[PDB]
RNA sequence: UUACUAAGUCUCAUGUACUACAU
RNA sequence: GUGUAGUAUCUGUUCUUUUCAGUGUAACAACUGAAAUGACCUCGAGGCUC
């Protein structure tokens, strides 16, 4: 009763915390709120995952019914025994095949997403968007299109996008400093399918562990 | 801090921490928006926390 | 930061939006929805980007340019005294008011006219606290247009709290 | 159960459905796309159906799918009193068929002149003021008006036993008379 | 231009699996 | 292709004494105890009300 009323302000407890954006209201209760804010908002931990005070036991997921069932590793899937097996509703594969798949072909492959430090993951997440989104990170970049977004902008080829003469009143992304287009500050010429203009950088090793050669375990 | 209002569950108030009025008493007030501000409910202890900013 | 954007073809998906305001500035993140009751994508986008700077660049360069689907694209960027007023007289219009309440303090809206009980009552909006104490301490329990009008805080219980001024006054400044 | 409809699979892109709501998903089960809600059998459906947690799905869909010759007359001012106080009352007289001879299109013609107690602050000039006027108004003739030091005279307690006809206010229907035969305004 | 969250408990029915146990 | 006992899981349905205090809870929930009757005012809310 009284040590339960006896409880300082959440507020009065963001004072203490270097962090005060982690306390949360039910930090107020915490039996000891002075350390466990200093231990919570201690430089490398990591908050619970918030999964708990909710009664679902942490999987009621909607999204959890539209989860794909499986995908082999596009190197596995090198293997074949996809075709040879149908495990949607015998096979002869060689030793060396499937044991240069894990060590020749498959030593330095890893999987492209993994998760860091402080990932943790929450019912209502999905990685694999957030794959295929990092991927797209790296695959496109501003000056190019796809042919399918081409064609639904219905934009024929040789033509220039719609925001190049908005852009040639308005000027170049502020985002993009470096980046040229075709008939603007970069040579129309080199105007070539899908690709009408290109960042130019303006900034123009070993790391000590440089192997300098690459051997795998032999199976013979 | 708003109006000394009234709300009727503990997500809806979870949820007023990111609103329209509750940023502009936040902001009109001298307080300025976003996460850190997020657990407060009355106006004078976020003045203190406002100047520890 | 964040720009709205509408007109879009349920069948234009997120990497195709994506590639799309790439081409215009850095995309910090997408949100997309994605409708629990039609199974597909409701037409309507939200691009986070970097800063307020690209967000309304594009806003400038992106609206009203891009054709998907034959559908354009749309591009759109995304407190106060309070008196409750009894017993007015029927000839008082709202204009009038408007005239009446001008003298002691700015109007942020218009006056709003109701009817209790048959009895006329009217809200009128003050952007000042201290405006609108003058026009409580001039106009409470006078005779206007020859009928006795009452001029006091309208509720939310009532305004005009201690933490109504000091708050109140921050909004003003 | 039934009834012998067809109801096609999600995947076969769309004959008119009686409910174009319940689908067959990749699977053999049957599902609400708005509610997202699985059902075993077309009883559970039908279940569903009559359920209110589908028909607020649908409210809720539908919801979805809404988004002047300026002439001075002449006044008789004096000093009245009657019981218990004292009251003031003032005779205006109109023109005698002059020059009202000329318009008579039944343009306001029945509208009587109007009373009207004005604050001294506000004028054309904006000198001196503080004190009220008790003004007088007809179309053609000009404005007259008569100043109110007394804070409050003749200013009574429910005369008449409360009778609803507005007029313009209280003042006009509860103290002027108007000899219009005779053209005669008196207000008291 | 809609800036992304709903079921819970009870009651009386329906849907579907299952566990010991016997011919 | 059956019967005995028993279990789990959907879905449908529905909101249990208005309040107070204690336990309880992260807060809820839940549990434990009691019970106002009368009068009035403005638009179910409100009372330094009696």
């Amino acid at each position: 009763k009284r040590r339960k009323t006896e409880k300082p302000s959440l507020s009065q407890l963001k004072s203490q915390v270097p962090y005060p954006q982690i306390i949360e209201w039910y930090d107020c209760d915490a039996r000891y709120p002075g350390l466990l804010a200093s231990i919570k908002c201690t430089k490398n931990v990591i908050p619970v995952p918030s999964h708990w005070q909710s009664k679902k036991e942490y999987l009621s997921g909607r999204s959890l019914l539209g989860k794909r069932p499986f995908e082999l590793p596009d190197i596995i899937k090198k293997t074949n025994i996809e075709q040879m097996r149908s495990t949607l509703p015998a096979l002869d594969l060689d030793y060396k095949k499937l044991h240069d798949v894990f060590f020749k072909i498959g030593a330095n492959w890893k999987p492209d997403h993994l998760l860091c430090f402080g990932d943790v993951y929450y019912e209502n997440r999905n990685l694999f968007e957030e794959t295929n989104w990092k991927r797209m990170v790296d695959h496109k970049r501003p000056g190019r299109i796809s042919q399918e977004l081409r064609a639904i902008m219905n934009l024929p080829e040789g033509q220039l996008p719609p925001w190049c003469m908005k852009m040639k009143d308005i000027g170049l992304p502020t985002g993009y400093p470096d980046l040229k287009i075709a008939g603007l500050n970069w040579d129309i010429t080199n105007l070539k399918g899908d690709v009408y203009g290109k960042i130019i950088p303006n900034h123009h090793r070993n790391y000590f562990g440089a192997l300098i050669s690459f051997e795998t375990p032999e199976f013979e | 801090i708003c109006s000394n209002k009234v709300y009727n569950g503990r997500r809806t108030f979870e949820r007023h921490f990111n609103e329209e009025r509750h940023i502009y008493h936040l902001r009109c007030l001298g307080i300025e928006p976003s996460s850190v501000f997020k657990g407060i409910t009355k106006i004078k202890e976020a003045q203190e926390l406002w100047k520890n900013m | 930061n964040t720009v709205y954007v509408g007109n879009i073809d349920p069948r234009i998906t997120k990497e195709q939006l994506y590639e799309l305001f790439i081409q215009i500035n850095p995309v910090l993140r997408i949100k997309y929805p994605k409708d629990k009751v039609l199974q597909a994508y409701q037409g309507y986008a939200f691009i986070e980007f970097y800063n307020q700077g690209d967000a309304q660049y594009a806003i400038k360069i992106m609206n009203n340019t891009v054709r998907l689907y034959d559908r354009l694209i749309k591009v759109r960027q995304v407190p106060i005294a309070k008196l409750f007023i009894k017993n007015l007289a029927d000839s008082i219009d709202s204009d009038q008011l408007v005239k009446i309440f001008n003298k002691f303090g700015k109007l942020i809206r218009e006056p709003e006219i109701f009817y209790l009980s048959k009895l006329k009552c009217a809200y009128v909006y003050f952007e000042d606290f201290e405006k609108a104490d003058l026009a409580i301490k001039s106009l409470n329990n006078q005779l206007v247009a020859n009928n006795r009008i009452t001029v006091d805080y309208a509720f939310k219980n009532g305004k005009g709290n201690a933490k109504y001024g000091d708050d109140v006054d921050r909004l003003l400044n | 159960l039934s009834k012998g409809e067809n109801v096609p699979y999600t995947f076969q892109d769309e004959q008119v459905r009686s409910n174009p709501y319940i689908y067959k998903n990749h699977s053999g089960k049957l599902v609400c796309k708005l509610c997202n809600t699985m059902h075993m059998s077309w009883s559970s459906v039908e279940r569903h159906l009559g359920g209110k947690k589908h028909g607020l799905n649908v409210l809720r869909r539908g919801i979805s799918i809404e988004k002047x010759x300026x002439x001075x007359x002449x006044x008789x001012x004096x000093x009245x009193x009657x019981x218990g106080s004292v009251g003031l009352a003032i005779q205006v007289n109109y023109s005698s068929e002059v020059k009202e001879n000329s318009v008579d299109s039944d343009d306001k013609a029945k509208v009587p002149p109007l009373i009207r107690i004005v604050s001294g602050l506000e004028l054309s000039d904006t000198k001196q003021k503080g004190k009220k006027f008790l003004v007088i108004a007809y179309e053609p003739f000009e404005n007259i008006a008569i100043e109110l030091p007394p804070n409050e005279i003749l200013f009574s307690e429910n005369n008449d036993m409360d009778n609803n006809n507005d007029g313009v206010d209280e003042l006009n229907k509860k103290c002027t008379f108007w000899d219009a035969i005779s053209k005669l305004y008196y207000v008291q």
